[PDB]
């Protein structure tokens, strides 16, 4: 479930960077 | 910030309680192990809001949609 500022699974932001 | 569904979760904050149409509405937006970048809408449940992220086009959850509307559908009361 979504938590106070962290409404994204794990290493999405990580993840993301790398596709972008 | 709780909410339930039929029974009932609990998280660390403050603002009148959702009782929410479907459980999957609360999980975390999932981009997936799959590496394209395909915008998808998903309910934000601390900003009540449907919110954009990039989905990798493959597995994730259910907290997924293809447009604003269809998240608003399945996501929010009338």
């Amino acid at each position: 479930f979504q938590s106070k500022p962290n409404v994204h699974v794990d290493g999405y932001f990580e993840r993301l960077a790398a596709k972008l | 910030s709780e909410e339930d569904e039929e029974h009932t979760i609990i998280t660390d904050t403050e603002l009148p309680p959702l009782k929410l149409m479907h459980s999957f509405c609360a999980f975390k937006a999932d981009d997936g192990p799959c590496k394209a970048i395909m915008k998808r809408f998903f309910f934000n449940i601390f900003t009540r809001q449907c919110e954009e992220f990039i989905y990798g086009g493959c597995e994730g959850n259910q907290n997924r949609f293809e447009s604003l509307e269809e998240c608003k559908k399945m996501c929010t009361r009338d």
